[PDB]
DNA sequence: CGGGGGACAGCGCGTACGTGCGTTTAAGCGGTGCTAGAGCTGTCTACGACCAATTGAGCGGCCTGCAGACCGGGATTCTCCAG
DNA sequence: CTGGAGAATCCCGGTCTGCAGGCCGCTCAATTGGTCGTAGACAGCTCTAGCACCGCTTAAACGCACGTACGCGCTGTCCCCCGC
């Protein structure tokens, strides 16, 4: 019969058969298990989408149709469980949230 | 017949307010170059370099040292004084564990 | 020669969700560099899991438990629940 | 290649205190940026270099960059991942 | 149940003692309660996870030695 | 008592190796000690003598905890 | 069954710079736990690095970069020295 | 380089600490007793490695119109002060 | 309180341009299909340790009296960092 893509079979965008693959070549065990390449690009799909949602509030709160490294680290670090997750994580042109400490208001 | 010159500290709000929101480089790029090289020269002699390298180093030590600098000024805040003192920094390198 | 990447999911995923939004190239490229890194990380921990337990095979099962050891709360509850969505689905097809 | 330390210019150093959010700085501050700055500098550059050389090649890499900022858990994305 | 108030204010004095305190508020034997509470829940989730991947019902050393380590605290004495 | 009774909203029922809560109390301790030393040093620079919980909270907020 | 340790050659080494100072039990596990700690770290670190080349064996080489990775200073020359003149002596016997 | 305003030194205070004694308690210890579950074993079966043939998905190269950047100049806002 | 004044910033057309994104040919990695060996699933066994209980014993916590030093508030000085 015709080939019919894993990806397409569990329904999902990422590349199973890529992801199988890596990880046969990257010497984390002798023998892969058949449903884990697919259990880990679901999360890596979703994941992906979680942060890509947050990158396009983002910049469209910047009024800006192209999300751009700025807009990725106002998501991640607005996120409280993002942030933790990427807590020891530099991003390039990343800048920094703008926060100001109040002793140091004018008063 | 006054000069208007806004008082102490104004300035420096606004100028946080700038680079709070700005996210490019601050540091001349061939004195951090220079620099660069010139440490590198103790390591290995004759070494050739991507750029790429260069700037990764420049992000990687501009947003170390602006994370230290927010520690910096907490821990002066916590001192209740505005100005930082170089044992806030100390302090905060200290904490951190890198002493 | 040639070089692969996760581009294409990336750009597919964006029109999924935004389907309006650009994206710059540095942006991408570091989405692509967050893919690989929660990659090495979940894949470390599932080796460990593995060779902690005597097992020659890196299951689903595995996979789920280190995505629970290394995701926060909700993220790991929401991931947990789309991989074995779509683990049922690719069993059942 | 002497004395590029010095290289770092003051407003530099107000520059990057203010991003970080800074508003009242001492002058006995800048040299001891300085000196911290060398340190890390020279904790990732050794690493780098060991890097490139047990490649065998004559020029750094940023990839390599990459992995010693790995090596010292400062994870940087963007610059080939 | 206020397990939490065994932790007696004499045990955090000693402890601050060992780390070298010489005078204590006494507000401070709440916050410690606290933040020692958030410690032991970081750890034990972590525990309980791989005591059930391993399909048990006991909670080995090994497990607690294999928490810490993830979580950057490595153990020794233990295994 | 408390490590058991923590243990209850993650599963019911489970037994406990003596060793593991042993090696609990000791990464605690330890963990504690060095949070108290550290506190000790920021309420110093606070030419203070005495701890009060806001040098706890600066120390764990340094530390990246918070 | 039997379990492996390290104990019998750590009291060699003893014996070797202290030939008559005793030791407890539980020195001797935490000798073995630091064992395999550094173990672990200096073999996790060659295999990284001989995937980082595209290479399929993890010659002594590696372990020697390694070492100089995660040892600081003087440590990392006395044990390159150390390897070195053993692989030698191995190598020549 | 001028100057304001922040750092800092000094003083008063009152109270929240530390210190010590009498008291109550529960930790700890030794002992007994029970079994659930850890640990080990034999089996076999399903499942994953491996290989040959197939092919189209993704990667490389090309091209472009437009997002966004960059001007310029009014509009608007924020701050500082003399009243 | 409160207008002016000046400086700073925002904003809105108008202009230009590099790259985001799409199109294309190809090819090599994914797929398909079949083989085979073996990892672990599973049932079954043993007995260890973990849990529970109880009775002493006594160190440790507790409550409390008490008194003092220190954290804190306030004040004046001057110098040094900022606005230019």
């Amino acid at each position: 019969a015709k080939a019919k893509t894993r990806s397409s079979r569990a329904g999902l965008q990422f590349p199973v058969g890529r992801v199988h693959r890596l990880l046969r070549k990257g010497n984390y065990a002798e023998r892969v298990g058949a449903g884990a390449p697919v259990y880990l690009a679901a999360v890596l799909e979703y994941l992906t989408a979680e942060i890509l949602e947050l990158a396009g509030n983002a910049a469209r709160d910047n009024k800006k149709t192209r999300i751009i490294p700025r807009h990725l680290q106002l998501a991640v670090r607005n996120d409280e469980e993002l942030n933790k997750l990427l807590g020891r994580v530099t991003i390039a042109q990343g800048g920094v949230l703008p926060n100001i400490q109040s002793v140091l208001l004018p008063k | 017949k006054k000069p208007h010159r806004y008082r102490p500290g104004t300035v420096a709000l606004r100028e946080i307010r700038r680079y709070q929101k700005s996210t490019e480089l601050l540091i001349r790029k061939l004195p951090f170059q220079r620099l660069v090289r010139e440490i590198a020269q103790d390591f290995k002699t004759d070494l050739r370099f991507q750029s790429s390298a260069v700037m990764a180093l420049q992000e990687a030590s501009e947003a170390y040292l602006v994370a230290l600098f927010e520690d910096t000024n907490l821990c002066a805040i916590h001192a209740k004084r505005v100005t930082i003192m170089p044992k806030d920094i100390q302090l905060a390198r200290r904490i951190r564990g890198e002493r | 020669t040639r070089k692969e990447s996760y581009a294409i999911y990336v750009y597919k995923v964006l029109k999924q969700v935004h389907p309006d939004t650009g994206i710059s190239s540095k942006a991408m490229s570091i989405m692509n560099s967050f893919v690989n890194d929660v990659f090495e990380r979940i894949a470390g921990e599932a080796s460990r899991l593995a060779h902690y337990n005597k097992r020659s095979t890196i299951t689903s099962r595995e996979i789920q438990t280190a995505v629970r050891l290394l995701l926060p709360g909700e993220l790991a509850k929401h991931a947990v629940s789309e991989g074995t969505k779509a683990v049922t689905k690719y069993t059942s097809a | 290649l002497r004395d590029n330390i010095q290289g770092i210019t003051k407003p530099a150093i107000r520059r990057l205190a203010r991003r970080g959010g800074v508003k009242r700085i001492s002058g006995l501050i800048y040299e001891e940026t300085r000196g911290v700055l060398k340190v890390f500098l020279e904790n990732v550059i050794r690493d780098a270099v060991t890097y490139t050389e047990h490649a065998k090649r004559k020029t750094v890499t940023a990839m390599d960059v990459v992995y010693a900022l790995k090596r010292q858990g400062r994870t940087l994305y963007g610059f080939g991942g």
